[PDB]
RNA sequence: GAUGUCGGCUCGUCGCAUCCUGGGGCUGAAGAAGGUCCCAAGGGUUGGGCUGUUCGCCCAUUAAAGCGGCACGCGAGCUG
RNA sequence: GGAUGUGUCGUCGCAUAGACAGCCAGGAGGUUGGCUUAGAAGCAGCCACCCUUCAAAGAGUGCGUAAUAGCUCACUGGUC
């Protein structure tokens, strides 16, 4: 999981403090290529299930998040 | 920890808390139950103690302050004048004087940070919060 | 707490006084508690009433209920203790009455039970203590557990047949 | 809130449940011995910005506020109450709990909240029409960010009794 | 044995039961022995 | 109008906060050797070199070569 | 300083819609969270404590290994 952020956002480690100085940011197409092969160890339903456990992985790596609910 | 300048020597006597609040600063603090002489070695230790159990933050307020002069023993005399300046500061604590507050802490955060503060004191203490509305 | 008594067949609580006699087809154990505290047959199974609900009594309760139960399990069918002998060369035998152990020491270890107490053996590397009273084959058990307590490093010794022991292990 | 007696010879409540107080406004300057018990189980709940109706020996129900409350040192039990008879249109300066509301930018990055007024004197609120509490939002602080007096919602005519550039919550840095 | 004049809960598995006034502790790990004399 | 003062010798006895030996618990206790704490005062606790020395250092052994009290125990007992 | 010693008064909760304890049984997918390193995976230290499935499982408490695994708890039903 850590190396599918780090090749598609151009990371090479991580982040020592993921509060002060973030790395970067990623769009939302591109969680559709990492639950497809990550399927079968999904325990989830459908679509919304799957789509909302991977971003959780940016939040301590410091990748920002992008659109989100609502307007 | 010691004052600035003075007048170099002092006296002693005692009577219930003249001074000291609850709250103001802080949320929890730490009370006096019996009179004493806090040595200022006494607080540096609990400053010390308390402020290696928070990490980073530092949000520790020491209310009490050794502002007077105690004297000693050169080595055995009486024969001669009175004596050394330099033995110890020291304040004098009534039971209800609050000398130390925390602040951002959590209650277990505190609830252990004063114990073993408690641990480096001469006298028995107590834990306190709110609703001490006097003057704010 | 503790209340409720099964008291099945062969039974014959005769708690006259201070002794609280039970006689049964397993030979007559007795057993004495307090006057204090109430003990009777109600019909078809027993109870034993506390009369104070502070403290000193509230002890004494759960203790006299436990006592009389070991006592009525024990004319009833009996009490039996299964030990397991470990370790390379440890072995016991019979000689009459008496129990012969040869683990590990230089000379080897007899043990005469007390009365109403007996010891068996089927395979060599495994001792059986059957009785009347509870607590004598407790103690009984407890003293040939005594002659060699599993150690720290091999748990060789006397332990209970399915016992489980920690093991530190150095070299 | 009930209560019985009220002379200056205290030994019949010393031992008991009971705290000496007194009610005061321009007319009526009422002694009390009201239950501890009661006052520490209701005070605790309604504080100076909250009033209670308290009702003497028989029945004469009274609107009063809590002015100031001289508690015993050693042991933190409250020894004497200072109740003030509410009037109806106009009360006093209330000094009001200042409470937070969510996470900052700021805590998170390093730093912590420090409410440095716990409780703010206010002006002319009206009483029975007194804000309980002070709700105030700290969310777009960050490291070396103060708030003051011209900086908080009063709620409907209400005006500040403090200064007008006077620290309420400045958020602080580590260490 | 530890003989400390203060014993206190460790962990949860120290029992602490008195024997013949004086405050005595058993526990599972040999280690956490606790006794006042 | 006097309670002889250091050390030694002689003679003992007593406390235990135990040096040995006895019993235990924990151990970073495999065994052997230890460490450490608890219970325990019955007996034991070497001979020399240097120094008035107590002390201490060394030699050679030991199960061990304990620390203290007794007017820094003991001069109507000796030394000096 | 310490402690389920008994006596009496208070504060906070959880409960016959069946709790505390106890036995059967489950143990989280992501993920060997990122950092930090010769390795640091729930468990040497810096930042957070987000998500999915539901009857439930906390980037998780203490032990174990050099890092793993093991074996449990915080939480979830039955029997009472
Ligand atoms: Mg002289
Ligand atoms: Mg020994």
């Amino acid at each position: 999981m850590s190396y599918l952020i780090r090749k598609a956002a151009g990371i090479g480690k991580g982040s020592s403090t993921p509060n002060k100085a973030k790395v970067g940011k990623l769009n939302w197409d591109q969680v559709l290529e990492i639950a497809k092969t990550k399927m079968p160890d999904l325990n989830a339903g459908s679509v919304e299930a799957a789509a909302n456990t991977v971003a959780g992985t940016a939040r301590s790596m410091g990748v920002t998040v992008e659109g989100g609910p609502n307007a | 920890k010691r004052t600035k300048f003075r007048k170099q020597f002092r006296g002693r006597m005692t009577g219930d808390a003249k001074g000291g609040d609850y709250v103001a600063f802080g949320d929890y603090g730490l009370i006096a139950m019996e009179p004493a002489w806090i040595k200022s070695n006494q607080i540096e230790a609990c400053r010390i103690v308390m402020s290696r159990h928070f990490r980073r933050g530092g949000k520790i307020y020491i209310r009490i302050f050794p502002d007077k002069p105690v004297t000693k023993k050169p080595a055995e005399t009486r024969m001669g004048k009175g004596k050394g300046a330099v033995e110890y500061w020291v304040s004098v604590v009534k039971p209800g004087r609050v000398m130390f507050e925390v602040a951002g802490v959590t209650e277990e955060q505190a609830k252990e940070a004063f114990r073993l503060a408690g641990h480096k004191l001469p006298i028995q203490t107590k834990m306190v919060k709110r609703e001490v509305y006097d003057e704010a | 707490g503790k209340q409720p008594i099964a008291v099945p067949s062969g039974v014959t609580v005769n708690a006259q006084d201070g002794v609280f006699k039970v006689k049964g087809p397993k030979g007559e154990l007795t057993v004495p508690y307090n006057t204090e505290l109430t003990v009777r047959q109600d019909g078809d199974q027993l109870l034993v009433e506390r009369p104070s609900d502070a403290q000193k009594h509230r002890a004494l309760h759960g203790l006299t209920r436990t006592l009389v139960a070991n006592a009525v399990k024990g004319v009833s069918d009996g009490y039996t203790i299964n030990l397991e002998l470990r370790g390379v060369g440890f072995r016991a035998k019979l000689t009459g009455k008496a129990l012969e152990m040869n683990i590990g020491y230089s000379h080897p270890v007899i043990i005469e039970p007390p009365a109403g107490v007996t010891f068996a053996v089927p395979e060599p590397t495994r001792i059986d203590v059957s009785g009347i009273d509870k607590q004598l084959v407790g103690q009984v058990a407890a003293n040939v557990r005594k002659v060699r307590k599993p150690d720290a490093y091999h748990g060789k010794g006397v332990r209970f047949v399915g016992e489980q022991i920690a093991l530190k292990a150095g070299k | 809130m009930e209560l019985t007696a009220k002379p200056r010879t205290p030994k019949q409540k010393l031992d008991e449940s009971m705290i000496a107080a007194v009610a005061y406004n321009k007319e009526n300057n009422v002694s009390f011995a009201l239950d501890r018990k009661a006052f520490d189980r209701a005070f605790r709940q309604q504080s100076t910005t909250g009033l209670f109706d308290i009702t003497v020996e028989g029945g004469e129900t009274f609107p009063a506020l809590v002015k100031a409350v001289q508690m015993d040192k050693r042991k933190r039990a409250p020894i004497h109450v200072d109740f003030y008879m509410v009037t109806y249109g106009e009360p006093v300066e209330v000094s009001v709990p200042v409470h937070t509301t969510g996470r900052s930018q700021g805590e998170v990055q390093g730093g912590l909240v420090d409410i440095v007024v716990h409780n703010l004197q206010i002006v002319a609120p009206g009483p029975r029409r007194i804000p309980q509490e002070l709700v105030v939002d700290v969310t777009k602080m960050n490291i070396g960010d103060h708030i003051t007096a011209g900086d908080i919602k009063l709620p409907e005519g209400c005006t500040l009794a403090a200064d007008p550039e006077l620290t309420v919550v400045s958020v602080l840095p580590p260490r | 044995m530890k003989v400390r004049s203060s014993v206190k809960k460790m962990c949860d598995n120290c029992k602490v039961v008195r024997r013949h006034g004086r405050v005595l502790v058993i526990c599972s790990n040999v280690k956490h022995k606790q006794r006042q004399g």
